[PDB]
């Protein structure tokens, strides 16, 4: 359940070294395509004409071996950011040479070091290489958690290490990475190979790499311990970090020599793989939604569109969600009719937006266990789902369920509603126009009628995710505004992200609205205290809803309804990422706008730096009325 | 002669011992098999010729550096992350390994035996410097003072507890295991081009020379920490620095511009040899006559230069 790699910087013979690495239990091998000590001269005339092959044959491995087993390493002497010019241009021509040989071999990944602050000329040559051919190979940048200058032993008399807390200086390696990728314009082929030090840094420094495209974790043999039995082990602190990585499904890579006579590299993995089993399988919600991690989708629009048969099916694969509805109705039924009026007072229940009728059946089970009599209207506008309803009224429901095929805003009802039941809420609560729908349907709800859900609330929280920022950035399509993908929300099971503040309420709607004058236009102004240095990429959205009384449904992480995978969080992006210092406040503003044809969201950032107003006039995203 | 068929192209080090026998260390930096070997030639003129050798064994990985241990022992800085000690037999025909300890996590780049002959210091690309006990095959101390791969370590003469070390963190560290903080940085090279080579002066306890990557050679009085005397000797990284065994030693520099140069006390220039076509890697003067200086290269030549004193 763990994919691991072996980092070597010494191969005498590929086929004999790779065969060794394979038997020990490794999925791939990181090795130098060129001899690490083979400095080559490209300009200077005595040494430019060095004879012989510049490296070993490609024939030493099969085609699929290079494609799936081998991760290239760029030679340690390549220093394109050197202060000496001759070293710069040799490093330039040689970095291109090594990189071009990796693409020649079809290697899936290439390792590049980020061991100093300035890799500007490094980023450049790399970028040109990315923009020469159109390829999909990845580039793993080695960046350690703690810089080599901040880990050195305090054994120099006249240069003692700084014992003070450099809060932003302890995060300095992240700045190496951030500046590198920003120079490379967020190329999808450039990911992080995080090197784990013997002694870990501060918690914020580790938190810094939340949301970053970490494809690999480097585990040197030196950071391992020795249990009472004499085998390599890891501290609880270190183990927690690995557990955190396990959640991102990074590949785990061992580097350095093994100091144990009891030798054998499998033990180092034996403990590592061992850890995966120890991590609890599954987290319940995680099992079902696997493969949807960080997967961008357009939010469903049941009103404007007609949902397919299999999206109604996934809706029903959540009993927990309906139990709350069942219970809310249950509780409500008892409240409205007393025990002596039980068999005389029949209640008009109306499932507005019945779909394939899970709500109508939950309304039936609620009436049975409440021992009160109900007349039930199943109202659905999607003609295709109505076919399921009418087949299921005829076969089993009978005349207790009346199926109505119309829009609830248009539908004239024969009877007034004792209770109306709605499932209209979206990921961001009202993004599915549940307000406008239930509003136009209040007229057939009697004056003391209960609407389920009574209210719902949208929540917002700023997030940091360079991973997710590329995916939106990759969403550009032809025949449309090149930035329109940034001005539209997405429903997505957020995974590799970092929440930057506690979710705050955004919009609220109460049904029945009543009010002399109903207006679903909204202005809400939020301020999010941020206690860490970071980069703002977007705002995650959740919702809480109160079906009736205490019963509720929620995807807000603090009050997340346990065991409910029915809804995913929504993500509002911003065109340009915004850097945020510790102690700064993220002020965001959101608008719910509407005309007579459509409803949309506008949003902007007025915090540390202003951001353009997103989706103005609904130019890039509408919710059709 | 109980030796491998051919040796590898990249001659990486050449050392003379007391009696005049030439030690050779070569690695296969390119090709199918990346390994190394150790060679001894009691005749120095037939050194590049495998069949005309006195001894010859063949090691697992590349020989990044070597040094003599006494008169019948070779300490090896091997690519495999290990330091290796090989020792001739009594007949001096077979070279057998004494130990092979894998303590460095990267290429062992440099190694130097101390004045006591019982200890040796090694530097590697893992930034760690280790103190070795060559009798108990163990590491005496794990020093991690630099922040970049260690380029050169040079044991002090007549001081079994002092040695030099230079890394790509632009630092030169004067070491003394007697002090609580055993390392002492040299403030001269505050903006200096990265140091690449180190050589103590034989006669003086506090005098040593370093070579930077811009081809500049400078000698420093260590005790005074005063302004050094500098001279642009080469056009590439200065690979190594050796002093002649004379009473007034000449300074022989060698760099990646494929040229060997010999200097005096004021670092003036007496002799270049352009004879090498590739990188020059090591220098060792003949102790039998003191005007011969032989240097190897990656062009697989050994060149016996006559140093015109
Ligand atoms: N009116 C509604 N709107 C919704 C909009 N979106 C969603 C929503 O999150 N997903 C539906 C569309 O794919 C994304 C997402 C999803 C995908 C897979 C899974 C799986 F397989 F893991 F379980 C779960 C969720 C749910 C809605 C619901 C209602 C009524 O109750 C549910
Ligand atoms: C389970 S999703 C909620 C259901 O309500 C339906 N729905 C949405 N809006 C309306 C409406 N105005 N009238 C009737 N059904 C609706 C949607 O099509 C969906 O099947």
């Amino acid at each position: 359940r763990v994919s691991s790699g072996r980092d070597l910087n010494c191969v005498p013979e590929i086929a004999d070294t790779l065969g060794a690495v394979a038997k020990q239990g490794f999925d791939f091998l990181c090795m130098p395509v060129f001899h690490p000590r083979f400095k080559r001269e490209f300009i200077q005339e005595p040494a430019k004409n060095r004879p012989g092959p510049q490296t070993r044959s490609d024939l030493l491995l099969s085609g699929r071996d290079w494609n799936t087993l081998i991760v290239g390493k760029l030679s340690p002497w390549i220093r394109p950011d050197s202060k000496v010019e001759k070293i710069r241009r040799n490093s330039e021509a040689a970095m291109l040479q090594e990189l071009n040989f990796g693409a020649y071999l079809g290697l899936p990944a290439f390792l590049l070091p980020l061991n100093q602050e300035d890799n500007t000329n490094l980023a450049r040559v790399l970028t040109n290489h990315i923009h020469t051919g159109h390829h999909s190979s990845m580039f793993w940048m080695r960046v350690p958690l703690v810089a080599p200058e901040d880990l050195r032993d305090d054994i120099i008399e006249n240069a003692p290490t700084t014992h003070t807390e450099e809060y932003s200086g302890e995060e300095k390696t992240w700045m190496w990475w951030h500046n590198f990728r920003t120079l490379c314009d967020y190329s999808k082929r450039i990911a992080v190979a995080l090197e784990i030090g013997a002694d870990l840094p501060s918690n914020h420094v580790i938190d810094r790499w939340l949301g970053e495209p970490i494809k690999a974790a480097i585990l040197p043999t030196s950071i391992f311990l020795t249990n009472k039995k004499g085998f390599p082990v890891l501290s609880k602190m270190h183990q927690r970090l690995i557990f955190r990585l396990l959640k991102l499904e990074v590949q785990f890579i061992i580097t350095g020599t093994n100091h144990h006579s009891e030798k054998e590299f499998c033990s180092y993995l034996q403990y590592l793989e061992y850890l995966s089993q120890n991590r609890p399988p599954p987290n319940a919600y995680e099992l079902f939604a696997k493969g949807y991690e960080d997967y961008l989708q357009s939010p469903l629009q049941p009103l404007m569109d007609n949902l397919e048969s299999q999206t109604y099916e996934v809706f029903e694969k959540d009993p927990i969600k309906y139990s709350q509805y069942q219970q809310a109705i249950y509780k409500c039924l008892l409240d409205r009719v007393p025990e002596e009026e039980k068999d005389t007072n029949v209640q008009v229940l109306m499932v507005l937006g019945a779909g394939r009728g899970p709500l109508v059946n939950a309304s039936l089970r609620a009436a049975k266990q409440a021992d009160r009599r109900i007349k039930l209207y199943a109202v659905e506008k999607n003609p295709n789902a109505v076919v399921t309803l009418e087949n299921w009224q005829f076969e089993e429901w009978g005349s207790q369920v009346t199926v109505v095929s119309s829009d609830m805003r248009e539908w004239v009802a024969p009877e007034k509603a004792d209770i109306i039941v709605s499932e209209l809420l979206g990921s961001f609560a009202d993004n599915e126009l549940s307000p406008e729908c239930l509003d136009g349907a209040q007229h057939f709800l009697k004056d003391d009628g209960v609407s389920i859900p009574g209210e719902y609330t949208s929540f917002l929280a700023p997030i940091s995710s360079s991973k997710l920022y590329n995916e939106v950035r990759a969403c550009r399509e032809k025949d449309r505004d090149p930035e329109a993908q940034f001005e539209m929300p997405y429903v997505v099971r957020l995974h590799n992200f970092h929440q930057l503040s506690a979710p705050q309420p955004c919009f609220t709607f109460s049904h029945p609205n009543r009010d002399p004058m109903i207006d679903n236009n909204r202005y809400c102004t939020l301020e999010f205290p941020v206690e860490v240095n970071t980069v703002l990429h977007g705002f995650a959205g959740y919702f809480e809803t109160v079906l009736y009384q205490d019963i509720t449904l929620s995807i807000r992480p603090e009050t997340h309804s346990p065991g409910m995978f029915s809804w995913f969080p929504i993500l509002f992006p911003i065109k340009q990422p915004i850097t945020v210092r510790e102690g700064q406040t993220i002020c965001v503003r959101f608008w719910r706008c509407s005309n007579s044809k459509k409803v949309w969201y506008e949003w902007a950032v007025t915090a540390p730096v202003c951001s353009a107003i997103h989706n103005p006039t609904g130019r890039s995203y509408t919710i059709g009325l | 002669p109980n030796a491998p068929a051919c040796m590898e192209r990249q001659l990486e080090a050449a050392r003379y011992r007391s009696d005049g026998a030439l030690l050779l260390g070569a690695s296969s930096l390119s090709g199918r098999c990346w390994a190394g070997s150790l060679w001894l030639f009691k005749d120095p003129c037939a050194a590049p010729n495998e069949g005309f050798c006195s001894a010859g064994v063949q090691t697992e990985a590349g020989v990044a550096d070597l040094t003599w241990v006494g008169e019948r022992g070779i300490l090896v800085a091997s690519d495999s992350g290990a330091v290796e000690l090989w020792e001739l037999d009594e007949n001096e025909t077979l070279i057998v390994s004494k130990f092979c300890k894998y303590e460095h996590d990267d290429i062992v780049s440099t190694v130097s035996v101390l004045s006591s002959g019982t200890q040796a210091v090694s530097g590697s690309k893992d930034i760690c410097i280790k103190v070795w006990d060559l009798a108990q095959q163990v590491v005496l101390s794990s020093y991690r003072a630099h922040a970049a791969q260690v380029t050169c370590v040079a044991a002090s003469p007549h001081k079994d507890s002092v040695f030099l070390s230079c890394s790509e963190d632009n630092r030169i560290l004067l070491w003394d295991t007697r002090c609580p903080k055993p390392a002492s940085q040299i403030g001269c090279s505050a903006p200096g081009y990265l140091p690449t080579s180190l050589a103590w002066h034989p006669q003086q306890s506090e005098v040593f020379v370093f070579g930077d990557e811009n081809g500049t050679v400078s000698l420093v009085d260590t005790k005074s920490t005063s302004c050094v005397l500098s001279s642009a000797v080469h056009s590439q990284c200065v690979t190594g620095l050796v002093f002649s065994p004379h009473s007034v030693p000449f300074l022989a520099s060698l760099s990646e511009d494929c040229s060997l140069a010999v200097l005096d006390s004021s670092l003036s220039e007496l002799f270049r040899s352009q004879a090498h076509r590739d990188f020059v890697r090591d220098a060792t003067w003949s102790p039998l006559n003191h005007s011969l200086l032989t240097t190897v290269g990656w062009d697989h030549q050994v060149v016996h230069h006559v140093v015109p004193t």
